[PDB]
DNA sequence: CAGCGGCTCTAGTCTGTCCAGC
DNA sequence: TCAGACTAGAGCCGCTG
RNA sequence: GCUG
């Protein structure tokens, strides 16, 4: 921690004199001897997190189900929509189709 | 979820109501332009508008615009468009459909450089 | 392309014609498609144009 | 119940495009030069004296631009219209006329009117032959009254300075570095230098960089040379948590390693560290004086003010490690919008003083050789200094001033005349600062910010996508302010001297900075009377309208700020759920008994900036008002701009659809103006039979393109 | 070692690290303070207003500022404490609005000098002071009637 | 496929975390060959997969926890005969995040790489406790030192490998089973390989020079292959597989993996005008000159 | 809201408004008051005002380690010349302290005696600001640098003022609590002012013209 | 007790950034 | 503008004699 | 600068 001398205001440093350990200023006498117990505790945070991922209802909570797809015509599905390429004047759309764990991924 | 599930309900019912004949419907079956999210979007419900895939970041301090409250993660604050291209976009959600859309010039430039 | 302005458009400015009126297309605002459609069957066309 | 509606509040954007906007931007910014400028650039100038041979002196006394002028064979001269100088490939110019007095032996002869160079006069402005003409005498000059003018004519060619934007000088900057550092710098561009100071951890402790400076060097022993010895002050400013002290420990376990206790031993220790353009201690204390962070004030060697900011710059860097608050170059408050006239200040004063130098290089080589006779300097006044250095600048579009370290390419374009919207549309350009050096994809998106200031849709599509940008319809571009009553109403607002206090107080809950366009006023308690107090002295007419004041809650400082090149915008004020503006006060506007102007005094409409919409809260519409709003949104049209305002119904189009229309609609054929036929150009294409639109948008009405249309129904 | 001269833990309210084993005043309570719970007289020291209502009396002027130097002693104004703990200073027609300042805590003296001979004189300490006040024109008030 | 690939987002591979390149900087990354990459990932197999009480053994034992992470405090203390900075274990979080240190093992973890910390300034008191006794650093430095151990004895690795910067538990969906696969964010495959129950025979990873360091030409050779063909199935792309194969094989002939640099192709291919037609071209030609 | 508590009239005083000066020192908290301190010497310069003092501190206490202090005052002074002397003991007797300017103006700022039932306020002649000196450090690298071997014109222009020598009387000595009734003004108790007559409308205009 | 040597680390520097039209 | 994988240096400590 |  920061302590400064009441005297000059120089920030201090502790030394060890020949009975204590002192508080000590760089640029004038001043002395503090520590007689007793003094501490200063940091409290830093703990990596608490566990973090378990990737379960399936952790993928399929967005919109789009019963839906067809051009490969397996699974219901259960995962969409995807883009439009941020105007050289594409016709849309943008991905796919996921996982009902029978097929996996397909096209345009 | 909620909003993308929204969406998802709102045109499944269009395409169900819309006859044979609607000659938008017939050139996303046989596939020659278009798809039935364009249709859907059109005329039922245009998407959450997505940055770099996610939600709009905000471009003031702790909001997306000065007309939505500091902190509030509602659906049009932070671009959730409610209307389709049929009933017109809201000034607030107009801005939105072309934050999104500007995306789309500026992946396609950076992509023509390096891809060459 | 969802150039569904350009539709509104051609409608607008059917109506307008037949009545000689300019019918505004300003941003967020403009004449609407009730409105229009009720000058075309005014004049014996179809109400959506076609 | 429902909000009532006032639905003749459309009509404050015809009556404010009578004064503000519709190219008036780049008009007002050529009157504030040629009318005060060019006056401040002599007065800091006002005299020359040769080296040798003293007390004879050439002093300037007033400066003039006059009127357009062609100088002919036989030195007959006569007034000239924009047209003729089109036609005969000559520059539309005024003369530049000065009065003098100086020594002929007999020590005040005078002159009236030595003309000393000539001034591109820029069309539609103060000195122009079309200003305040009616339509049948625009005929007389052959001239369209739909022309917008903001545009020079030299050597023949139309060329516009577009709008270039910039970063604000004199802003702390927190940012990342490369390496996933997080530091700060502040480019202190002042009058008479520009330079870059940073705040660097590279250790995990705090050095300060400079150019001049070898090597960089730590911070505590730049607190030491600036007289503040103990190191408890110095954290005392700093801050006085735990853990901002903890931060700061290992920089002051540096200081304490060197012999750096006392203020000439850190003045020695910078000397012997400056790059060589008395020796060690004065290299350094004029160093810290000038040069470094040389926007803060030092009144007479006091470094109180300047440690303040130092001390504010590094708890910046110490609490963005924490959480990675880093700033964002793109937010458009930062950005600034430099304009015609502030470009050709600078032009022209390096111009004016490189002339004051070859004239006293003449008389330094004459007076002490040649003959008795003393000599008039009149007879060395070559004028083709400065026509050819201002008819050069704009014709080649590079503004290499080495005075300032200036090397500009591009500011100048070629009108285009493919159409009529295709010149006005250029008049609202927005070059930007990147100038396409690689594919960022950070500036080029749409920030939210450009809200109401900058067109969304109007962009090209290209190489240029997103780094070119246009003017929305109803957005004011601020002048420099006189920056005098600011401070003595802020200094009765209980604003506290920062000199009366230790550091402390800059880490209490309840205090916080004021800053006036980056130097500290002061500190405050009550943050909230202070800001309501001034925007009522503004809205009053006290203070200057287009002076804006903002709160940081996040970092505890109060802005104001009163420099020239922000976006402002109307809007109208509402108080306790009810507007200020009546369908009273707009039938008085529409019968004229009341202008947009008075609007403004009586507190109806004030000019928001991106900085202070920041705080407010803004309705669309009126049944959008809720219990905390504080302004309503005068017509949401005009958030897109020229171009974009052909488009019938863009709200229901897919936005790339819109952003092609505002390129074909640039190139579309159609007709220049009324004096088309009379003109001779490079290359015009003109429609035969030309039909104004059957559906149409408003901004086709207040632009006037129902007049000159480019197009066919079919 | 010297109970007087302990090392200076770096908030100054907070200066005892080592030992043998706040919240904010507003005005209304300040005033309360040195009236009722205390009798003992105490240095407030306040910040005025660059100008104050008055002319300078028969001092050879042009509307330039009235400071305190110029007037005469006696009787400037009233101080009044409302209810609600708004305070005003009352000094002529107007009346001008009174906060507290920054809270300062570290040590003020208020000292006398004076150069009682050419080359000599003498120091003499007051007090020391706690408080500060900032005294500003209500500038609401003041428009809102002209 | 590079110019269709419209820089995609929505990939997360399967984990609702883990962000990858994806896209042309992806497939700039394989056929650049650099030794290091954004976001390596080593993907881990479990042999005892049948439940997470097993997995988050071994998850600590190769990602990172610093001493900090396990302290409830470290505090410097100075007393009139000596000053020290001891650190108290929470052996409470130890216990339920089932790593295996202690008082005795820290005395490990400290003594490398500190400051020259000597063995003997060290001490063990207790099962929960340590104290570090400081000493002059004898090099442009102050006895005063223990203000920079009180900022960095809390970063020192006490158990784990020290280029894992996280690792992560995923789970299957399918109806068959439910196994645990640990992935690892991290550039240290030769330790994965080797840490006390993962399977090592079938952990891999994206990066082309950690797999040709640990497994040799031909299994980095398979990488390229792998890695490639799931970048363009992503993004919807399809390409015979005979095109990625001799890609891979052009890029490991000569027994190393070289990139379609400037640098690589110097190493393959020996005309001065084919090298001076491409990069470098005064270079080479002085050089042929030479 | 109407003035239901303390009415207090305020006062003003002039006898002491050539003479006040508000000190403050930065680095020294509130509790740890100079009042004990015997003070040795006062020196000002009236016009350009920088205040120095000079304060003595004892050497028998436990805090001052002679040890250190005798290296110190050995460093500053060679070792027995004694006719130019910082410290005339072997050991650091004095802590000198310099000011530095707050503001040029301080005609708004006005110090106020409370009373029971009155203010008292006075005009203040000026603000300095006291700091610990560290020149000493700097005199005794001199004497090893000389063993071993604009601000020019403006700080000459400051040495033209010659010192003027004070007597210091801390706060316990009488002279403190009789020079202390000069802050309040022989007055009535109601006095209407012939000053301060300005209306709300002009005081506007003059604050802001 | 002293000296190679490789490691290891700064950091320094030169080297690219699509095709084409007007 | 943004890496980027080369090329020397400065060391470093510790065995290597 | 713009088109490709
Ligand atoms: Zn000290
Ligand atoms: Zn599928």
């Amino acid at each position: 921690m920061l302590l400064f001398c009441p005297g000059c205001g120089n920030g201090l440093i502790v030394e060890e004199g020949q009975r204590c350990h002192r508080f000590a200023c760089n640029t004038c006498p001043y002395v503090h001897n520590i007689t007793r117990k003094v501490t200063n505790r940091k409290y830093p945070k703990l990596k608490e997190v566990d973090d378990v991922l990737g379960g399936a209802a952790a993928w399929e909570n967005v919109d789009s189900t019963a839906e067809s797809c051009p490969k397996c015509e699974h219901p259960r599905a995962y969409f995807m929509q883009l439009q941020t390429r105007s050289a594409d004047e016709p849309m943008t759309t991905f796919y996921k189709c996982c009902n029978a764990q097929c996996g397909h991924r096209w345009r | 979820k909620e909003l993308s599930v929204i969406r998802d309900h709102a045109g499944s019912a269009c395409l169900r109501e819309l006859d044979k004949s609607n000659s938008p419907l017939t050139m996303a079956l046989c596939g020659s332009k278009g798809s039935f999210i364009n249709i859907s979007q059109m005329i039922a419900c245009v998407g959450q508008q997505a940055i770099s895939g996610s939600r709009v970041p905000d471009g003031f301090e702790n909001r997306s615009l000065p007309h939505f409250e500091k902190h509030s993660k509602l659906p049009a604050a932070k671009g959730f468009v409610a209307n389709s291209f049929y009933s017109g976009l809201t000034p607030t959600e107009f801005f939105f459909h072309t934050m999104a859309g500007r995306e789309g010039l500026v992946d396609t430039a950076v992509k023509t450089a390096e891809t060459g | 392309r969802m150039t569904v302005g350009k539709l509104i458009e051609l409608l607008a400015g059917k109506a307008g014609v037949l009545d000689g009126r300019f019918h505004y297309g300003t941003a967020f605002g403009g004449s609407k498609v009730k409105d229009v459609c009720e000058d075309l069957v005014r004049h014996g066309y179809n109400y959506l144009g076609k | 119940a429902p909000i009532p509606t006032v639905e003749e509040k459309w009509r404050l954007l015809p009556a404010f495009l009578k004064v503000k906007g519709l190219v008036k931007q780049h008009i007002d910014s050529f009157n504030y030069f040629i009318n005060v400028e060019i006056k401040k650039i002599m007065k800091a100038n006002e005299k020359v004296t040769s080296d040798a041979d003293p007390m004879w002196y050439l002093k300037y006394l007033n400066i003039y631009v006059g009127l357009p002028d062609v100088e002919e064979s036989f030195n007959v001269t006569r007034p000239v219209s924009p047209h003729e100088c089109r036609l005969r490939d000559m520059t539309y110019s005024a003369p530049i006329t000065v009065d003098i007095e100086y020594t002929r032996g007999s020590q005040r002869i005078i002159r009236n009117a030595l003309p000393i160079g000539r001034m591109p006069i820029m069309l539609r402005s103060s000195n122009c032959v079309l200003t305040g003409k009616t339509p049948a005498e625009f005929a007389k000059l052959n001239e369209c009254p739909l022309d917008p003018g903001g545009y020079f004519i030299v050597k023949g060619v139309e060329k516009v300075i577009l709008i270039q934007e910039q970063l604000s000088k004199n802003r702390i900057i927190v940012e990342a570095d490369r390496k996933g550092a997080v530091g700060a710098s502040v480019t202190s561009s002042t009058h008479e230098k520009k330079s870059r100071t940073n705040m660097a951890v590279k250790q995990g402790r705090f050095y300060l960089r400079h150019n001049t400076l070898s090597e960089d060097i730590p911070i505590v022993i730049i607190f030491k040379a600036m007289g503040v010895e103990s190191d408890q002050e110095i954290v005392q400013m700093i801050g006085t948590e735990e853990h901002v002290m903890a931060a700061f420990g290992p920089s002051l376990e540096e200081c304490q390693k060197a012999q750096i206790f006392t203020q000439m031993q850190a003045l020695k220790y910078i000397g012997n560290k400056v790059r060589r353009q008395k020796t060690k201690i004065e290299e350094a204390r004029e160093l810290l004086a000038s040069t470094i962070l040389t926007h803060v004030p030092v009144k007479e060697f006091n470094f109180r003010a300047k440690c303040i900011y130092t001390a504010v710059m590094v708890r910046r860097v110490i609490l963005a490690q924490g959480d990675n608050k880093v700033d964002d170059r793109d937010y458009y408050g930062n950005k600034r919008l430099e304009l015609a006239g502030q470009l050709l200040s600078l032009l022209f004063e390096d111009l004016f003083k490189k002339f004051n130098s070859e004239m006293k290089k003449i008389a330094d080589q004459v007076i002490p050789k040649q003959r008795a006779a003393q000599f008039d300097v009149v007879k060395h006044m070559r004028q083709d200094q400065i026509t050819n250095g201002m008819v050069n600048a704009i014709s080649t579009g590079n503004w290499s001033l080495k005075r300032f370290k200036m090397d500009r390419q591009g500011v100048t374009q070629v009108l285009s005349r493919l159409s009529y919207i295709s010149a006005l549309g250029m008049m609202t350009r927005i070059s930007s600062q990147f100038e396409k050096t690689r594919k960022v994809s950070g500036p080029r998106s749409l920030q939210p910010s450009q809200w109401g200031m900058l067109c969304p849709s109007d962009t090209p599509e290209g190489e240029a996508c997103g780094l070119v940008k246009n003017l929305a319809l109803m957005t004011h571009i601020t002048t420099d302010m006189e920056d005098g009553p600011i401070v003595k109403l802020a200094s009765n607002l209980g604003v506290e001297d920062v000199n009366l206090l230790c550091g402390e107080e800059l880490s209490y809950p309840n205090v916080f900075l004021v800053f006036l366009n980056g130097n500290i006023l002061g500190v405050i308690r009550d943050h909230k009377k202070l800001v309501n107090t001034f925007r009522l002295m503004r809205r009053a007419g006290y203070i200057n309208e287009f002076v804006s004041i903002s709160t940081n809650l996040t970092d505890r400082c109060v802005y104001i700020s009163s420099d020239g090149g922000r976006l402002c915008r109307p809007y109208i004020i509402v108080k306790k759920q009810k507007p200020a503006v009546t369908n009273k006060h707009m039938e008085e506007l529409a019968q004229g008994y009341r202008n947009f102007e008075d609007f403004l005094h009586e507190s109806l409409v004030e000019y928001l900036d991106v900085n202070e919409e920041n705080d407010c809260n803004i309705a669309l519409y009126e049944h959008t008002i809720n219990k905390d709003t504080t302004h309503l949104e005068i017509e949401p049209f005009t958030l897109l701009g020229v171009c974009a305002g052909l488009i019938p119904y863009p709200h229901h189009n897919q936005s790339p659809r819109n952003t092609y229309q505002c390129a074909m609609g640039k190139q579309a054929m159609g007709t220049i103006g009324y004096n088309q036929r009379n003109r001779i150009d490079t290359l015009m294409y003109l429609l035969a039979y030309p039909q104004k639109p059957m559906v149409k948008t408003k901004t086709i009405e207040l632009i006037e393109f129902e007049k000159l249309p480019a197009g066919q129904n079919a | 070692i010297i109970n007087i001269k302990k090392e200076k833990r770096e908030t100054d309210e907070e200066t005892k690290q080592i030992l043998r084993m706040l919240p904010k005043d507003v005005s209304v309570a300040e005033l309360l303070r040195e009236l009722s719970l205390t009798k003992e007289e105490e240095l407030l020291f306040l910040q005025l207003p660059d100008t104050l209502p008055g002319q300078p009396p028969t001092q050879d002027i042009a509307e330039n500022a009235c400071t305190l130097a110029d007037l005469t002693e006696g009787q400037v104004g009233k101080l009044l404490i409302r209810k609600s703990g708004r305070v005003q200073l009352l000094l002529g027609k107007v009346t001008l609005d009174v906060t507290m300042g920054t809270a300062c805590s570290f040590l003020q003296e208020l000292v006398s000098v004076g150069l009682g001979d050419s080359r000599t004189g003498e120091m003499t300490v007051l007090g020391h002071v706690k408080h500060k006040l900032v005294c500003s024109p209500d500038f609401e008030s003041l428009l809102d009637h002209k | 496929p590079g110019t269709q690939m419209t820089l995609k987002t929505f990939h997360f591979a399967g984990v609702a975390s883990m962000n990858i390149t994806l896209g042309v900087p992806r497939i700039k990354e394989i056929i650049n060959a650099s030794k290091a990459i954004s976001t390596p990932i080593i993907t881990a197999q479990l042999d005892k997969d049948d439940d997470a009480d097993y997995a988050r053994l071994v998850k600590g034992r190769i990602e990172k926890t610093l001493l900090g992470e396990i302290s409830e405090y470290i505090e410097e203390v100075f007393l009139p005969d000596d000053c020290f900075i001891l650190v108290k274990l929470s052996l409470e979080r130890i216990r339920l995040l089932r790593l295996e240190v202690n008082a005795e093992t820290v005395r490990y973890s400290i003594c490398t790489s500190k400051l020259r910390v000597k063995p003997g300034d060290v001490a063990v008191h207790g099962e929960a406790v340590v104290c570090v006794t400081p000493r002059e650093n004898s090099k442009s430095s102050m006895y005063y030192v223990l203000q920079f151990l009180k900022e960095d004895l809390p970063k020192v690795v006490v158990q784990g490998i020290p280029e894992v910067s996280r690792a992560v538990i995923h789970i299957d969906e399918q109806s068959g089973k439910e196994k645990y696969k640990l992935l690892v964010e991290g550039d240290n495959l030769r330790a994965v390989m080797a840490t006390h129950g993962v399977k090592g025979t079938r952990t891999t990873s994206n990066n082309t020079y950690e797999v040709e360091k640990t497994l040799g030409i031909e299994a980095a050779r398979t990488t390229i292959i792998n890695e490639i063909q799931y970048t363009m199935v992503n993004h919807g792309m399809s390409i015979d597989r005979r095109h990625v194969m001799l890609l891979s094989d052009l890029m490991t002939y000569k027994g190393e993996v070289l990139g379609i640099t400037r640098f690589g192709l110097a190493k393959m291919k020996e005309s001065v005008l084919m090298l001076a037609s491409f990069e470098k071209t005064a270079d080479h030609l002085f050089d042929a000159a030479y | 809201d109407d003035p239901v508590v303390q009415e207090i009239d305020v006062y003003l005083a002039k006898s002491l408004a050539e003479k006040l000066y508000l000190f403050q020192y930065p680095v020294r908290p509130a509790s740890m008051t100079y009042d004990d301190i015997p003070h040795l010497s006062a020196k000002i310069k009236p016009k350009q005002q920088k205040v120095e003092l000079e304060m003595a501190i004892d050497t028998l206490n436990p805090n001052y380690c002679r040890s250190k202090g005798e290296q110190i005052a050995l460093n500053v002074d060679g070792a027995c010349a004694d006719e130019t002397s910082t410290y005339s003991s072997k050991l650091m007797d004095k802590q000198t302290f310099c000011s530095s300017q707050t503001t040029s103006n301080t005609s708004r700022y006005a110090a106020a005696l409370y009373r029971q039932g009155e203010l008292h306020l006075t005009p203040l002649h000026g603000i300095l600001q006291l700091r610990p000196s560290f020149s000493y450090l700097d005199k005794a690298d001199a004497k090893h640098r000389e063993r071993e071997a604009s601000y020019e014109f403006l700080q000459k222009k400051h040495a033209e003022e010659p010192w003027v020598h004070l007597h210091y009387y801390g706060l316990r000595d009488s002279r403190s609590e009789h020079e202390r009734q000069y802050l309040l003004c022989p007055g009535s108790s109601g006095v209407e002012n012939t000053e301060l007559v300005k209306s709300p409308s002009e005081y506007l205009m003059m604050l802001m013209p």
